[PDB]
C-alpha cells in the first residue's frame, strides 16, 4: 500500500490545531490559576480534577480550622469552578474536564446543604428546555452544566417540553433568563408557541434560543428571542441581566451581529 | 447468535471497494457488492409534508421521480434510494408501508421503461422510547415489527434501523471521559439489543423475502464524532471519539451474527472493520455527504465502499435542480470513477489514493484505514465468542494503533496525546471476566444514571 | 494580440492535473499550477441581500466567514474565494470594491492566524448591454474597466469576465441548426470582442499588480450544452453541443493571447484545449458543481484541472452547514484525493480514469478527452493568425474526431449522427478566405437578426 | 492510455437514449402523417423541412389551381405544423426543427396576409413577457412557438418588461392569456408587481409563469397565477380558457398536483 513522505504529508493537509496549543500543560495552567490559601487550595485542585471525595475531604477539614459553613460555596467551590471555567475559554481544557468538574462541586454543594439550614444563594434561577418533539439534549446539558459552573439555579425542565409546562415554570420559578434548544427543521418552531406564549399572559425575559437547526435570523422574528450558538453563550447572556438589561433589541446589539 | 471467530478475507490487502465476498441480490435486478460500487441517495421530506399520510406519499413521489429522472438523464446503471423514515412512518405502521408502495411504484416504471437497475431500502426509526425514558422491550416492540413487515410486504428491498441499545448510558458517560461507560453501553448492552431486534428482523426478512441489510452505532459512536466535532473544537479529544468507534465494530457485527447480510447502513463508519470481519456488503458516506454532516475522513471511507451515499439532505430547490438530482448525480459519478477503475484493474491503487489521502488528518481516519481496520478485526475476532472482551480488545487494539501512527507521522496534539494515554490505562486496569464486568456497570450506572432501566437488556 | 501558432505540450500524456507548465503566483502564499489542485468555491447570496450595498456587504461577509471556518476545521490547506458580480456590484464599481476588500480582511485573519493559503477571484459582470441591445464599444464601457480596477485595487487577486461578444448572433444561431453562425458568433464576432476587453483587463491587472485571470465562453458554448440538456432531452442533438464546444476553444483562446496568464474560468469547459495550447492553469467544474448543473462529464473534466470549483449555489441552511460549507468540503476533499495522487506520482493512472469514466457518456465529453482536446489543439495553432480558419479547423476536426469515435464504441442515436454529418457537410462548404465569410455573414446576420449591431464588432 | 473492453462499457453507463429512438427516420414519420391532399402535401412537406422558398411557390400553385388565400392559413399552414408539433411530442425530431418550420409557416401566414384583405382569424390573443430585470429569453421563445404553433396570436413584448407595460399591452389587446417566464431568484419577484397591478386594474384573466426559477408553490401565492414546468404546458393550459374555465382555482386544480 501506499505512504506519504514527510514533505507530501505537509503539503496535503494540515492539523491547524496541533500548532495552536499553549505549551503549558492543563495541570501548569491551573496552578497558575489556584488561590494559594491552603484551605481554598486543596478543594480548588479537587474540583479541577473532577475527584468528588477530595472536595468533600477538602470540605471537612475547612469548616473545622475555620467556619464558613455555607460561605466555603462561594470561596471555595466556585473558585475552583473559576478556573475551570477559564481554562475552558481558553480552550486549555475540554468540555468533559468540564463536566467532570461541574459533577464534583454540586456534590460539594448538596454537602454544604447539610449543614446549613441556611438556604443558598445565585445569581438567579434560569430555567432551561428543549422544543416539543426534540430529544436532542446534548446542547442543552451544555447550557445547563455552563450555567450552574458559572454560579446560576437551574431548573432543567427536560426533553420534549411542551410549552404549558415551560409557562408554568417561569411562573413558579420567576426566572432572569429562560433557554430554548432546537435540532430538527419539525421542531425549531416550538419556540413560536413559548415565545407567543409568554407575551400572551405579559412576561418580558431574555430568551436565548440555541441548537442546530436554528440560526441568528430564524429568532429574530420573536421579540424575546436572543440568539447563542455556543454554549459557552448561555452564561454570557445571563450576566448581561446581571448588568442590567432586560430591554431584547439592547441585547441583539451587543450579542448579534454575526 | 452465531458468532464471528476468523476474518472473512486473509488480509486487509485483498479488500477493496464494490465487491465483497458474500454478494447481495435484491431489488429489481440490482446486485451488491457484485463487481460495482452504487449510489444511495438520501432525504428528508420538508417539514409541511409531514402534516399528513397523502402529503407524506406525495413528497416521496416527487423524491423518488426527481431521483430516477436524474439517474437516466446522465446515463448511470443503478441507483439505490433509502427512505428514513420520520416517526410517524413507523409508529404507524401503515403509513411507512404506503411510502414504501408509492416509491417502488416510480421506480418499476423507471425499470421497465429504461432497465436501469435500482432497489429500496427503508430504515424503521427506533420508536421504542417514551418521553421519559427508553422502552427497548415494552408496548412499542410489537409496532416496530409491524413496520418492518408492512414495508417489507409493500416494496421496501432491504430493511434497516439505527437502534438505541446502550443510548443512555453512553450519553452520560461521553460527556464524562468514562471510558469504561463506552465500554459498557457500546460494547455490552448496545450488543445484547442488537441481537433481540435483528434476530426477529432477519426472520421477518425471510419470511417476507426481503433482505435484512444491517444496523449503525450512529446514536453512539456518530454523536461521539460530531461532538467532537472539526480540528479546533474542544468538546470530545479525537483520540477518545476514535475509541467509541471501535468498541462500536463489535457492536454493529451483531446484526450480521443475527442474520442480517448487508448492505450496512451508510453512517456505520465502523462498517470497515465489520466488512473485515463478515465479508459482506457496507454501504459509506464521507465527502460527498456534506450536506448532512462534516466529517475528518472525506474520502478514506470509499477504499472497500459496496455503497455511497449523502447521509441526508432536505428535499428543495438548487439551481442544479432537486436537491436530491444533485447530490445523486454527484454519489453516481463517484461511482462511475470506482467502476472505471474495477474495470480495468486500478481499484487497489484508487483504493489506496483514497485511504492515504486522510490516513493522517485526525486518529479517527487513521483508525478506520482498511488496513487499521482489519487489524481491529483481527483483535475482535479472536475472542469472538465473548462480547465484552472483543469489544475490549477492540479498544486496546485502538489505543495501540493510534500510539504507533503517532510515533510515526500521526500530528497529535498533546492534549490529545494525553486523553488517549488515560484511556489505554483505564481499558488496560479493566477484569478480563466478563460476568465481574457487567455486574460492577450494572450497579455503577444503576446509581449514577436514573434513567438506566436494566429492564431494557433482560436484566 | 500575440497568437498562438504551437502547442505548450509536445503531446496528451504530458498533461496532468495540478500542473501547469507556466505556473501563477497569487494572493497569500497560493500557487496555482504548482503541483496541487485547488478547490475554488462559489456562491450566489439571497434576493434579500440585494436590498442595499450593506446588505450585500454582510451576505458576502458571511460566506467568507463560513468557507474559511470549515476548511481550517477540516484541515484544507488551500482554498479559491470566487465572487461572480451581481449586476449592481459592477454597474456601481465601488460596491464590487468593497464587498472585494470585506473578503480579503478575513482572508487575512485566517491566513495570519493559521497560515492556509488563498486568493480571491472577482468576476466582473458583463454590464455592456441594454434592454434593447449589446453595446459593446458605447457608455458603460468605461464603468466596465472601473469595475475590473476597482476590485483589483481592493482585495481582488484574479480577475475574470464571462464576456458576452457574438451573444445575440449565437442565440439566433443555436435555436436553427445554423452550424456557419456558430462559427460566426463564437469564431468570429467572439473572438474580436475578446481581444478588446482582455487587453484593456491585462493593463489594469499589470498596474495594480493582480491577475489577469481569463473568460469563458458560457454565454454561447454553456447555452448549447444548457438547452442540449440530459441523454433523453430533445432540445439540442449533443452532436451540435460539442461543435460549439470547439469553436469556443479559440474565442476563449485569445484572452490569453491578449495578455491572460489563468487560470481561465471554471465554467469553460473549454479550458482543457485551451491549457493543451498555452501551458497555462484552468479551473473545471463538473460533478462538484451539480448544485449549480447537470453535465456529462463529471469526472473527466478533472483530469487536467488546477482548480476545481462547484460552479454556484445560493447561500442557505442545509442539515451539515452553510451550503458554501457543505460544497467546499467536497470540493476540498475532490483536490486532496488528486494531490496525494500527485504526491505518490500516480497522477496519470488517475487522470486516465477519471477520463475513461466519461469518454463514453456523450459526445460533448468524447471530444473534451484530453487526447482529443490536444488533438483539437493541434488543428487551432496549425492557422492560430487566422482567427476564422482555426476556429473552422477545430469544428471540421471535433466531426472527425467524435466520428471516428462512434465508428468505435462510442454509441450515438440515429439522429445524432443525422446531425454531426450535415453540421460537417455545411461547414465543409465554407470557403477557406476569412473576409469572403466575414462578408457573407455581416450582410445575412445584419437581415436576420434585428438586434444585431455590427458597430459592436468594429464593423 | 486506458481503454475500456466493450463488456466494461456496456456495464459503466448506459446511454440511455439509444435504444429508445423509434427505427423510422424523422423524413419517413412525417410522410406517414401529411395530408396527401395532392395540392397541400408540397406545402405541409415544405413547413416540416423548414423550407421557406418552397411554402410560397406550393401556396402560389395552390391559389392558381384553385383558390383560398386566407384558408390556407389553416389548411396547408397549420395541418403541416401539426405533423411538426406531433413528431415534436413523440420525440422524433427536435426543438430547432420546430423553430425552422415555425420560421417557415410564419413567411407563409404573413404571404396569405398579400392575398386577403379578409383578416386571418384565431383561437384568441396572449400576451407573452420575460421579468422585469431577466433577460433569459429562450424558454418565451418556445412559449412563443409552441403557442404560434397551436393556433394563437402571440404579441411578444420582449424582454426586461417592466410592469406598467404589461398592464398596458393587456388592455390594448385584451388577450385571453399572459405568459410569465422569469430565471433568477432575483428575478421571479416580478410577478408580484404584476398579478398585483392586474388585480390593481381589475383584470381577472390567467397568468401562467414558468421558467427555472420558478416552481408550484411559488406561482400559487400569487391570486391571478398558474404554473406550468414546461413549455408544452403553455397551449395546453391556454386550451381550457377556450374550454371556459377562467377561475385561478379552477384551473390549477386541473394542472397543479406537480
Ligand atoms: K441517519
Ligand atoms: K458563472
Ligand atoms: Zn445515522
Ligand atoms: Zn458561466
Ligand atoms: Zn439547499
Amino acid at each position: 500500500m501506499l505512504d506519504f513522505t514527510e514533505a507530501s504529508l505537509k503539503k496535503v493537509l494540515t492539523r491547524y490545531n496541533v500548532a495552536l496549543e499553549k505549551a503549558l500543560t492543563p495541570e501548569e495552567a491551573a496552578e497558575e490559576l489556584y488561590p494559594k490559601d491552603e484551605l481554598i487550595y486543596p478543594i480548588a485542585k479537587a474540583i479541577f480534577e473532577g475527584e468528588e471525595d477530595d472536595v468533600v475531604e477538602g470540605l471537612q477539614a475547612a469548616i473545622e480550622a475555620g467556619k464558613d459553613p455555607i460561605d466555603l460555596i462561594d470561596d471555595a467551590l466556585m473558585v475552583g469552578m473559576g478556573v475551570v471555567i477559564r481554562l475552558y475559554d481558553e480552550g486549555v481544557i475540554f468540555l468533559p474536564n468540564v463536566m467532570m468538574s461541574a459533577d464534583a462541586m454540586l456534590e460539594g454543594i448538596e454537602y454544604c446543604k447539610e449543614n446549613s439550614g441556611a438556604t443558598p444563594k445565585t445569581k438567579g434561577t434560569v430555567v432551561c428546555h428543549v422544543a416539543e418533539g426534540d430529544v436532542h439534549d446534548i446542547g442543552k446539558n451544555i447550557v445547563t452544566a455552563l450555567l450552574r459552573a458559572n454560579g446560576y439555579n437551574v431548573v432543567d425542565l427536560g426533553r420534549d417540553v411542551p410549552a404549558e409546562e415551560v409557562l408554568a415554570a417561569v411562573q413558579k420559578e420567576k426566572p432572569i433568563m429562560l433557554t430554548g434548544t432546537a435540532l430538527m427543521t419539525t421542531t425549531m418552531y416550538a419556540f413560536k408557541e413559548v415565545n407567543d406564549m409568554l407575551l400572551e399572559n405579559g412576561i418580558k425575559i431574555p430568551f436565548a434560543c440555541g441548537g442546530g437547526a436554528v440560526n441568528q435570523d430564524f429568532v429574530s422574528q420573536f421579540a424575546l428571542g436572543v440568539y447563542g450558538e455556543e454554549a459557552a453563550d448561555a452564561p454570557k447572556i445571563a450576566d448581561a441581566i446581571i448588568a442590567g438589561t432586560t430591554d431584547v433589541t439592547e441585547l441583539r446589539e451587543k450579542f448579534h451581529k454575526h | 447468535a452465531k458468532r464471528y471467530t476468523s476474518m472473512a478475507y486473509a488480509n486487509a490487502d485483498e479488500m477493496t471497494f464494490g465487491v465483497s465476498k458474500y454478494p447481495v441480490k435484491a431489488g429489481l435486478d440490482l446486485e451488491i457488492g457484485a463487481g460495482y460500487t452504487i449510489p444511495e441517495i438520501n432525504y428528508a421530506p420538508r417539514p409541511e409534508a409531514g402534516a399528513s399520510k397523502e402529503k407524506l406519499i406525495k413528497e416521496y413521489e416527487r423524491i423518488t421521480t426527481d431521483v430516477m429522472e436524474r439517474m437516466v438523464q446522465v446515463g448511470f446503471p443503478a441507483i439505490i434510494l433509502e427512505t428514513e423514515h420520520v416517526q410517524q412512518m413507523s409508529n404507524n405502521p401503515s403509513w411507512g408501508a404506503e411510502v414504501a408502495h408509492a416509491q417502488k411504484t416510480i421506480m418499476e416504471k423507471y425499470h421497465d421503461e429504461y432497465g436501469i437497475k435500482c432497489a429500496l431500502r427503508h430504515t424503521i426509526g427506533d420508536i421504542r422510547e417514551n418521553r421519559e425514558f427508553l422502552q427497548l422491550r415494552g408496548d412499542k416492540y410489537s409496532v416496530f415489527l409491524e413496520a418492518f413487515e408492512q414495508c417489507a410486504e409493500n416494496g421496501a428491498d432491504l430493511l434497516s434501523v439505527e437502534s438505541m441499545g446502550g443510548k443512555e448510558v453512553f450519553d452520560y458517560a461521553v460527556l464524562r471521559n468514562d471510558i469504561p461507560g463506552l465500554l459498557y453501553s457500546i460494547g455490552c448492552l448496545g450488543s445484547i439489543d442488537m441481537e433481540l431486534i435483528w434476530t426477529d428482523i432477519s426472520k421477518i426478512a425471510k419470511k417476507t423475502g426481503t433482505i435484512s441489510a444491517g444496523d449503525t452505532d450512529c446514536a453512539q459512536a456518530n454523536t461521539a464524532m460530531f461532538i467532537g466535532g472539526g480540528l479546533l473544537n474542544k468538546n470530545l479529544a479525537h483520540t477518545i471519539a476514535v475509541i467509541a468507534r471501535a468498541i462500536s465494530a463489535p457492536r454493529s457485527l451483531v446484526a450480521y451474527e443475527a442474520g442480517a447480510v448487508g448492505p450496512g447502513k451508510d453512517c456505520g463508519y465502523e462498517n470497515i472493520i465489520v466488512k473485515a470481519i463478515t465479508g459482506m456488503p457496507m454501504t459509506m458516506e464521507g465527502k460527498t455527504s456534506t450536506c448532512a454532516h462534516s466529517d475528518v475522513m472525506g474520502n478514506l471511507v470509499m477504499q472497500c465502499c459496496d455503497c455511497w451515499s449523502n447521509e441526508s439532505v432536505e428535499y428543495h430547490g438548487e439551481f442544479g435542480g432537486t436537491t436530491v438530482q444533485c447530490w445523486s448525480e454527484t454519489l453516481a459519478y463517484d461511482c462511475a470513477l470506482m467502476n472505471t477503475a474495477l474495470e480495468t484493474k486500478n481499484d487497489k491503487v484508487l483504493r489506496d489514493l483514497m485511504m492515504l489521502s486522510d490516513r493522517y488528518r485526525d486518529p479517527q481516519a487513521y483508525m478506520l484505514a482498511y488496513d487499521n481496520a482489519y487489524r481491529v478485526g483481527q483483535s475482535i475476532v479472536k475472542d469472538g465468542d465473548n462480547i465484552y472482551l472483543r469489544a475490549k480488545n477492540a479498544a486496546i487494539e485502538c489505543c495501540n494503533i493510534i500510539e504507533e501512527g503517532a510515533a510515526g507521522k500521526l500530528e497529535l496534539s498533546r492534549f490529545e496525546t494525553k486523553a488517549l494515554a488515560d484511556a489505554k490505562a483505564a481499558l488496560e486496569a479493566l477484569p478480563d471476566d466478563m460476568d465481574k464486568f457487567m455486574d460492577d456497570c450494572l450497579t455503577k450506572y444503576k446509581s449514577e444514571v436514573k434513567v438506566f432501566k436494566p429492564e431494557n437488556y433482560g436484566f
